[PDB]
Parts: structure tokens; C-alpha cells; sequence
RNA sequence: GGUCUUAAUUGGAAUGAGUACAAUGUAAAUACCUUAACGAG
């Protein structure tokens, strides 16, 4: 599969709806949506599970269901999550929704009566469960630990499919998409790899080239990464990755380097660069986007040649942590997620116009 | 096995014999039995057993006759055609010179060329030609002589046209090095020098030549590379399978 | 420099993992103290930076090579903890699986203070 | 009338068969690093020795040479995948130079200790030879091994034994099950 | 509980059939007893377990998963009229 | 003369070699891989 999708000159760009609702709970930590009606599951620091409807996009989004915590899980496969659940996404047919987190348990929901549909225990002392993604129109499931494992779940046989092994460092990020395949990036490793499930097999993505080579190139006439942050990938045969030093890199297999990069994203603040905090892309298409403290939506175009990229614009609208970023159309309308606090818990400065909540955007055309 | 044609393409290692070719209308190392069509090339059998399985249910001619002999020696300009599945492969050469898997239209399964063995008078004063896969018509055009090419009906046998040996037709090569080569001609000193449509040269006996039509003319559609593959023609054959 | 901050943060990240490693201004001062510390890291960014500034003073005292890193967040990071760290102590392990990118790291500090 | 199996011996003893001064080296190798015998360390004399030789050729070669350079360059890279050689001591002239130590230091056996896992060489063998050990997700139970680079942080305790979840062991539930028939009921 | 993946999946109406590789991962079982492949394999199609063969098994080593070899047919006649008959006493 | 600096005693706290239901393996068997009941002073 690839990109069909050539919308990036329709874009309603610059009035852009844009608009914000304050919300409940705390620290905000995730983000997704169902499209067949439109749905929305946001799971908290707060030990909540939450569940609203935007399916209009003339309006705010409106309250569903929730189920909340306590500590009255503690034990060793109960119901419920005691501790914080670190990222959510639902069943790909939308009947049903699962969670896990620092208590490295699987609690996967009935979303629509929204009660524990089931539990399956992850077994390891380790197994902190740091990101989900199922592969489209399936119930198989990808799942990331930084006990450097990745586990998959076939939803409807709630069983445990497969297992994978071997990033040096842990593993923040995955992607997945219709084929078969997924891809983990591996953080202060500076490495990411691809994973094709059947075939069992990875390969191997290097960034990290050092500065003295910008210096060294440019003065014929400014940041070391320390970390792979995440990673979007926008077909089968070519992706998109951001690092805390606000590199933005393209990578396609064509190459074992990087096939296009970019400095500096969200900007800076010797001193200090932006880190890249959110990235994503709406599947087949030339636009992705990217989210950061600095608050400014950064969403950039593919241009034809697909060997670069440039930027759309700007979308002020959110400011302070940027957890998460969905695109769902019907037109398009983003849902950002924004917390005070980063995922992670390494704190960044001084947030403010800080927010918790959902952050909204209304784009056409 | 092992002292089987090396164009089957059988491995090494599997047991001790090959098919061997029955008794039929093409010599042993020229031909290409049925079970290594069906399951060797094609992939619909596995086993022996199963080649014959399948080819007890009739599902299976060669040249619009049901043919039901596990080693029958299909060959050159054969048809082989399978009903329940709608295919209609000819048996032509590769460029390496390997029977090549390629299907032929719902026509054209109609006809096939032969080239002309021997032409002589039969008893009772009747004139007959033979072609090289031993195809005996009687009554031929009196201009059809030994080494021509002469389009057979098939539903009927029927020669419907004919073409002359001569300089500048198109020409199959059925045999030796340059086994597969197709090409115009230049010259017959017997040895006929070829030359492709790349101004390549080449030379063989006239015995390993074949008429299959005029320049840029051939009577026959002509596997991928146009002799210039049966690798091909198993990629496409196993992939839409 | 940022060649020898990434090599830090890493030799840190592994440090902490092999619990070979000391985190805040008081615990590295008594890793110095005990001399059982093989170099100490410092953030740059460190405020009030005095609360710091006793450390330079007292691996110059002891011979044990010390460098600031630039970020308090990043060194945080790299002591696997969600909070800002201004100091980190490497601990002695003549028998530590990292011995040798310990010792790769104080050459390279050594050098800067030479 | 069949297709030989090749094999090849992979150790080689001493000249001098008593050097006192020889033997006590040994010993303390056999004792810093758990080893059994002295085949254990011949094994790796013997593993050095054609390692320098194959060095020894492609250095009396041009520099520049594709032999040298396709070949050395290869025993190199090999040599830095498993931590040999030092992440730059990237040179021939250096693998020369390379000694025993430098590859005894990365046996699973050694590896097991220098990650806390056992606080011990001995521990170290004993719980490799009786299952307690995934370098990934495969139990791996010589201690010969040779843990190669990226491949030192998947070394844990494995999904089977009491010391990587499940049940715990046969001895121990052997006891769970003696508190239990007389002093339950 | 099983994870039961067939790879290859090819039509042969010459034997009146589905061609296929069998790919069942054992989590922690010990094994399959084939037995209950024809029953899953069975009912994941319309095979009234009599209509399906699964031989070629070979465990992978370390454990956990099988791969192997499937056939599925329509007509359960043709199932007794195609197959090798030690699998019919099978 | 010089120079450095443990047990014929006791106490309680995992594993396969074997052995063996099973299933697995096999043409049928056997061993391996899995695994109930067993199996260390």
C-alpha cells in the first residue's frame, strides 16, 4: 500500500476552527478514535478510563462513559488498573477498547456497556506496556515494553500470539498500518527497526551523525540527538521520525540512511532545542503533523517527488505537552491531546498557558 | 534421473528414476511428459499419484485429444489444454531452451504448426506429407516440400496454409546451442545462418531450424522475450495460481 | 562538548541500570568523600547553580575527573528518573560490565581539564 | 559411498608441559572466571593463535590490498560484534595485540556475574547450566556462549524457573506440600 | 487457547480444494493433537471435520509453534474419493 | 632467624540425570523437544 491521497493544496488552512474544553481530571495521557459514528477514549495519570463523542464537528466534544480507579486493585490479574495506564487504543471494529500501563497488566474493556471486558496478566516484573498499535482491520495486536519486548494479541482469541525480542535500548514507539509489518524506534539507541510478524524479521535504521559535519558542512561559505522520540510511518515503503534535538527525519527503505531530516522543529529553549513530542500522519496521504510545548502544530507536506517534505503551517491552538495527535475526517477534525506533564515523567519547564484536556481543530477541503 | 534432459529441470536428489517418455508422436530427450507438465512445471500435482488422479478424470488433452498416460511425450507446438480452469498453454521454447509455460488464447489452441518431415507418394498414387509430430496428411498442395511449415486445423488434422523454406523467414530454433533463438534467416549453406531482430548472428544445422511464419510475422504468439521466458512464464503461471 | 555530552548521558543510562550510579549534589559528595566515586557528571543549567559549586572544588582535591553537561532534564532522563538531576556520581566496580566506557569517558574528561 | 562429515578439533595444548610459572597463570584464570579445566583456556589459546596468524598474513600484504582489506576489515568487524575488540582499537595492528582476558571476558558465565543476576562466577555457571537464563527469548544453557554487543541487555532470567515467574521449583514445592499433609490437617 | 494462522492459501479445483500452510503457535500448551485441528480448522470454514487433512507437522524447535501442511475440500464424498487412505484411518 | 596475617561441631532455607500418566515425534516404533505423579545431604 501507498499514497493515493493528494488532498495537500485543498487545505483549508489558515481559518481553521480552533478551540478548547477544559476537562475533569489531570494529566492527560492518550488519545484515540474510532471511525466505522466518531468515538474518542482518553485514558488519565488520574487512574480513569474516559469515553466522548465528536462525531460533530460543529461542536465540542460531548460526554460518554467513564470508569475510574482506586487503589482497590492491589493484589494477580484484577479487574482493574491500581496505577496509571500509559496508553490506550480501542478494537479496530470499535467493539472494544483495551489499556495497559505501570502495573504491566492487559485490561482490555467492552467499550459500550465500558466495563472490564477482560485481563490478560503480562508476566514479568519488567513488563511496563509503554504504547499500543494494532495493525488496521484486524483485531491482531503490536505492543511495546522496555523489557525490550513486543508482544501480539489477536483480540477475539484474547491469546497470546507472539513475541519479539532486541532493541538495545527500550522501545517508546511503534507503528502499523493495513500490510503487515510495524516499526519500533529505540530511543538513546539512535536506531529503528522493522519488523515483517510472519517472517519474524528486522530491519536496521541508523541516524545520529554528528554535528562537525553541519559546522564542517556549512562553512564552505547545531545538535547531537540524544534519543529516537517517536515515529510515524506513512506507508508501507516510507516513514517519519523525531528526536529531542527537534530532528524530523523521513527514512524509506531505499536506503540505510536517512532520506530526508530537518533541525529545529518546534524551535529552541549553550542551549536548548525543542524536543519532538507528538508525530502523526493520516494514513496514504502527503501530510503529516507534529506537536510540541512550544505549542505551535507543525503540520508539513509531502511534496509529489515523495524525496521531501515542506511545511503546511500553523496551528497555535495548543499549548504545553503534546501527548497525542489524531486526524479523523468526514474535511478533517484533529484531536489533540495536551497534559501539563509529559508522558514519561522526566519534567519539562515551566508550562504554561498550560491545559489538560482535548485540544480541538476544524480544517475542510 | 540424472540421465534424463537436463530441460526438465529435475533436481538431483528425490529418488533414482525419471518419467521416460512413452511411445508417442515426439522423440524421448525432445519431449516433455505430461507428469512433468502437471505437477513440475505447473504445480497443480505433487505427487505421481496425483498427476494420474488428476489425469484419469480426462481433465486433460494434448492437442484436443484427451490424453491419459502419465509419461504421453507432449512437444514442440503441442497444445495441452485444461478445461476445468480454462487454460490453453502451447509448448515452445525458452532462450534457454526449456519447455516454456505459455498460455495461448481460446483460439490458436485451434491450430498448430508443423514443419514437413518427408513428402512422398503413398500407395494407391496418393501423395502424403509428414510432419514432426508425426502427423500423417495425405493430399497436400504440390508446392509443399520437405522443410516447409504447414498450418494443421486440429479439430479436423487439415493443412489450412502453408509456408515456403526460403530466405528472410522467421524461424524457430528447436535444437543445439542456440536452442530457443528465433530470427530471420540470410542463408542456407546443412547449415542455416539466422539473424535476430538485433543483428545477431548465428548458425545451425538445418535440421534444428523451424518455419514459424514471415518477419515481425509470426503464425504463433511467442513467449515473453521473443527468443531474443520459460522462468517467466512459471512466475506468471504459479502467482495467478 | 555535545559528542562527549551523548557519550556521558549513555555511560549514565547504562550506569543506572547496572545501579552503578548515585544521583543528586549530596549523594555524589559522598561518593567523593569515600572515594569510591570514578568521575562526576554536572548539569549546566543547575539553579541556583551554587548548590553545586562545592563539587568542582572537591574532584580537584581528590584527582577524580567532573564535567557539566548542559541539560539537568536530559541527565534526569539518563539517570532513568522523571525529574531534573543536577549532579551523578559514577560508582567504583573494578568488575563492572561497563568498566571500560567508564574509563573511556574519564580519559575524555581528563583531556578537557589537562 | 556417501559425503563425509567434516570436523575439526578445537583446542591445542602446551609445549612445555611443566612451567610452574605457566601453570599458576592458568589457575587464576580458571579461578577469576569459573572456568573447569585447563581445555577451557587451550580452547581460547588456540582461538587467539590462528586469530594473530590470519592477521599476521593480510598485515605482510599492501595496505590497500582488496585481500587485506576485504579480510581484515571482515575479522574486525566480527571481532567488535561480540567486544573483542575494544569499540576503537579498530586495526590489525591491534588485534595483534588482543589477548586472552579480551575474550574470556564475554562468556555468558562472565556476563551473568558482571550483571549482578548471580554475585558470582559459580553461581554464574550453575544457573546457566540449569535453564535460569534467556539471552532473549532462548533459554541458552552453555557458558561458553559469547555474548555479542547488542545483545548484552537481553540477558535475564527466563520465563521458566522460580527465578523468572512460574511456579517456583520442584523442591520448593515439595516443601509447600510438607507444611501442608501434617500440619494442615 | 490457540493462534491458528494458514499462509499460502491457493484454490486447486482439480482436487476440488484449498491448498494451504498450517501455522499454529502454542503458547504454552504442550502441542496440538491434530484431531483438533480438523475441528478448529473445521468450523473456521464449512468442513465438517471429515472434509479436512493436516499432516505435515513438524514442531519448531524451543517450542511453541507448529507448521505444517492443510488441505480443505468441498463434498465430503470427494474427501473419500481423493485422499491417501492411512489418513482415512486416521 | 626474617616477614606478613579454621573446622571428623552444629541450623535450616533450585534443579535435571534418572523414572514415568499423557500428548508430541514416527510408516510403526525409539530418542529429542513438552509435560502430570516421582527423583539431593
Amino acid at each position: 500500500g501507498r499514497v493515493f491521497r493528494y488532498f495537500g493544496d485543498k487545505l483549508l488552512i489558515s481559518e481553521a476552527k480552533q478551540s478548547f474544553t477544559r476537562v475533569g481530571e489531570n494529566n492527560l495521557t492518550c488519545i484515540s478514535c474510532f471511525q466505522p459514528r466518531l468515538f474518542a477514549y482518553t485514558v488519565s495519570k488520574d487512574l480513569q478510563l474516559t469515553k466522548y463523542d465528536i462525531t460533530d464537528f460543529s461542536k465540542r466534544p460531548k460526554k460518554l462513559k467513564y470508569a475510574k480507579g482506586g487503589a482497590k486493585y492491589i493484589p494477580n490479574t484484577t479487574e482493574g488498573h491500581y496505577d496509571e495506564i500509559l496508553t490506550v487504543a480501542a478494537s479496530p471494529d470499535g467493539k472494544y477498547v483495551v489499556t495497559g500501563g505501570r502495573d504491566r497488566k492487559l485490561i482490555v474493556w467492552s467499550t459500550e456497556s465500558l466495563s472490564p471486558v477482560k485481563v490478560i496478566p503480562t508476566k514479568d516484573r519488567r513488563g511496563e506496556v509503554l504504547s499500543l498499535a494494532f495493525r488496521k482491520n484486524s483485531d491482531q495486536l503490536y505492543a511495546s515494553c522496555a523489557d525490550f519486548k513486543i508482544r501480539t494479541y489477536s483480540i477475539n482469541q484474547f491469546s497470546q500470539l507472539e513475541i519479539l525480542y532486541g532493541h538495545h535500548d527500550i522501545v517508546e514507539d511503534i507503528s502499523a498500518l493495513a500490510m503487515e509489518r510495524c516499526v519500533t524506534v529505540g530511543a538513546r539507541d539512535r536506531t529503528a527497526m522493522l519488523w515483517k510478524i510472519p517472517d519474524e524479521t528486522r530491519l536496521t535504521f541508523r541516524g545520529g551523525d554528528e554535528p562537525q559535519k553541519l559546522l564542517r558542512r556549512w562553512m564552505k561559505e547545531f545538535f547531537c540527538e540524544g534519543s529516537i522520540d517517536v515515529v510515524s510511518m506513512v506507508d508501507d515503503f516510507h516513514f517519519i521520525t523525531g528526536s529531542d534535538n527537534g530532528n524530523i527525519c523521513l527514512w524509506s527503505l531505499a536506503k540505510k540512511k536517512p532520506i530526508f531530516t530537518e533541525r529545529i522543529a518546534h524551535g529552541i529553549l549553550l542551549l536548548q532545542p525543542f524536543w519532538i513530542t507528538s508525530l502523526y500522519a493520516i494514513p496514504y496521504s502527503n501530510v503529516f503533523i507534529s506537536g510540541s510545548w512550544s505549542g505551535s502544530l507543525k503540520v508539513w507536506k509531502i511534496s509529489d517527488n515523495l524525496r521531501s517534505f515542506e511545511l503546511l503551517g500553523e496551528l497555535s491552538g495548543a499549548k504545553g505537552v503534546v501527548t497525542k495527535i489524531q486526524v479523523v475526517e468526514s474535511k478533517f477534525r484533529i484531536l489533540a491531546s495536551i497534559a501539563k506533564e509529559h508522558r514519561l515523567g522526566r519534567w519539562i519547564a515551566n508550562v504554561s498557558g498550560a491545559r489538560n484536556g482535548i485540544y480541538s481543530a476544524v480544517i475542510d477541503q | 534421473r540424472l540421465a534424463a534432459p537436463h530441460h526438465w529441470l529435475l533436481d538431483k536428489l528425490s529418488g533414482c528414476y525419471a518419467p521416460r517418455p512413452s511411445a508417442g508422436p515426439h522423440k524421448l530427450r525432445e519431449s516433455l511428459p505430461l507428469i512433468v507438465f502437471l505437477r513440475n512445471r505447473l504445480k497443480y500435482a505433487l505427487n505421481g499419484r496425483e498427476v494420474k488422479a488428476i489425469l484419469m478424470q480426462r481433465h486433460v488433452k494434448v492437442d484436443g485429444k484427451v490424453r491419459t498416460d502419465t509419461t504421453y511425450p507432449a512437444g514442440f507446438m503441442d497444445v495441452i489444454t485444461l478445461d476445468a480452469t480454462n487454460e490453453n498453454f502451447r509448448l515452445v521454447y525458452d532462450v534457454k531452451g526449456r519447455f516454456a509455460v505459455h498460455r495461448i488464447t481460446d483460439e490458436e489452441a485451434s491450430y498448430k504448426l508443423g514443419k514437413v518431415k518427408k513428402v512422398q507418394l503413398g500407395k494407391k498414387g496418393v501423395p502424403y506429407v509428414v510432419t514432426h509430430d508425426g502427423r500423417t496428411i495425405r493430399y497436400p498442395d504440390p508446392n509443399i516440400k520437405v522443410n516447409d511449415t504447414v498450418k494443421i486445423d486440429l479439430a479436423s488434422g487439415k493443412i489450412t496454409d502453408f509456408i515456403k523454406f526460403d530466405a528472410g523467414k522467421l524461424v524457430y530454433v528447436t535444437g543445439g546451442r542456440n536452442l530457443g533463438r528465433i530470427g530471420t534467416i540470410v542463408h542456407k549453406e546443412d547449415l542455416v545462418h539466422i539473424k535476430d531482430s538485433l543483428d545477431n548472428t548465428f548458425v545451425t544445422r538445418l535440421n534444428n531450424v523451424f518455419v514459424i511464419g514471415e518477419q515481425g510475422k509470426p503464425y504463433i504468439s511467442l513467449p515473453k522475450g521473443k527468443g531474443i521466458s520459460i522462468a517467466e512464464e512459471r512466475d506468471r503461471r504459479r502467482a495467478q495460481q | 562538548d555535545a559528542a562527549l555530552t551523548q557519550q556521558i548521558l549513555d555511560v549514565v543510562q547504562q550506569a543506572a541500570n547496572l545501579r552503578q550510579l548515585k544521583k543528586g549534589a549530596n549523594e555524589a559528595t559522598k561518593t567523593l568523600n569515600r572515594g569510591i566515586s570514578e568521575f562526576i557528571i554536572m548539569a549546566a543549567d543547575c539553579e541556583p547553580i551554587e548548590i553545586l559549586l562545592h563539587l568542582p572544588l572537591l574532584c580537584e582535591d581528590k584527582n577524580v575527573p567532573y564535567v557539566f553537561v548542559p541539560s539537568r532534564v536530559a541527565l534526569g532522563r539518563a539517570c532513568g528518573v522523571s525529574r531534573p538531576v543536577i549532579a551523578a556520581s559514577i560508582t567504583t566496580n573494578d568488575a563492572s560490565a561497563i568498566k571500560t566506557q567508564i574509563y573511556a569517558v574519564k580519559d575524555k574528561i581528563e583531556t578537557l581539564l589537562i | 559411498p556417501r559425503a563425509p562429515r567434516t570436523y575439526s578439533k578445537t583446542y591445542s595444548t602446551p609445549k612445555r608441559p611443566y612451567e610452574s610459572s605457566r601453570l599458576d597463570a592458568e589457575l587464576k584464570l580458571a579461578g577469576e572466571f569459573g572456568l573447569k579445566n585447563k581445555k577451557e583456556i587451550y580452547r581460547i589459546s588456540f582461538q587467539l593463535s590462528k586469530i594473530r596468524r590470519a592477521a599476521r598474513d593480510l598485515l605482510t600484504r599492501d595496505e590497500k590490498d582488496p585481500k587485506r582489506l576485504f579480510e581484515g576489515n571482515a575479522l574486525i568487524r566480527r571481532l567488535v560484534r561480540v567486544g573483542v575488540l575494544s569499540e576503537d582499537k579498530k586495526k590489525l595492528d591491534y588485534v595483534l595485540a588482543l589477548k586472552v582476558e579480551d575474550f574470556l571476558e564475554r562468556r555468558l558465565q562472565t556476563q551473568v556475574y558482571k550483571l549482578g543476576l548471580a554475585k558470582s562466577v559459580h553461581h554464574a555457571r550453575v544457573l546457566i547450566t540449569q535453564r535460569h537464563i534467556a539471552v532473549g527469548k532462548q533459554i541458552v544453557n552453555i557458558p561458553s556462549f559469547m555474548v555479542r554487543l547488542d545483545s548484552e541487555k537481553h540477558i535475564d532470567f527466563a520465563p521458566t524457573s522460580p527465578f523468572g515467574g512460574a511456579r517456583p521449583g520442584r523442591v520448593a514445592r515439595r516443601n509447600a506440600a510438607r507444611k501442608a499433609e501434617a500440619s494442615g490437617e | 487457547a490457540v493462534t491458528i494462522r494458514t499462509r499460502k492459501v491457493i484454490s486447486n479445483p482439480l482436487l476440488a480444494r484449498k491448498q494451504f500452510v498450517v501455522d499454529v503457535l502454542h503458547p504454552n500448551r504442550a502441542n496440538v493433537s491434530k484431531d483438533e485441528l480438523r475441528e478448529k480448522l473445521a468450523e473456521v470454514y464449512k468442513a465438517e471435520k471429515d472434509a479436512v487433512s493436516v499432516f505435515g507437522f513438524r514442531t519448531q524447535f524451543g517450542g511453541g509453534k507448529s507448521v505444517g501442511f492443510g488441505l480443505v475440500y468441498n463434498s465430503v464424498a470427494e474427501a473419500k474419493k481423493f485422499e491417501p487412505t492411512y489418513r482415512l484411518v486416521r
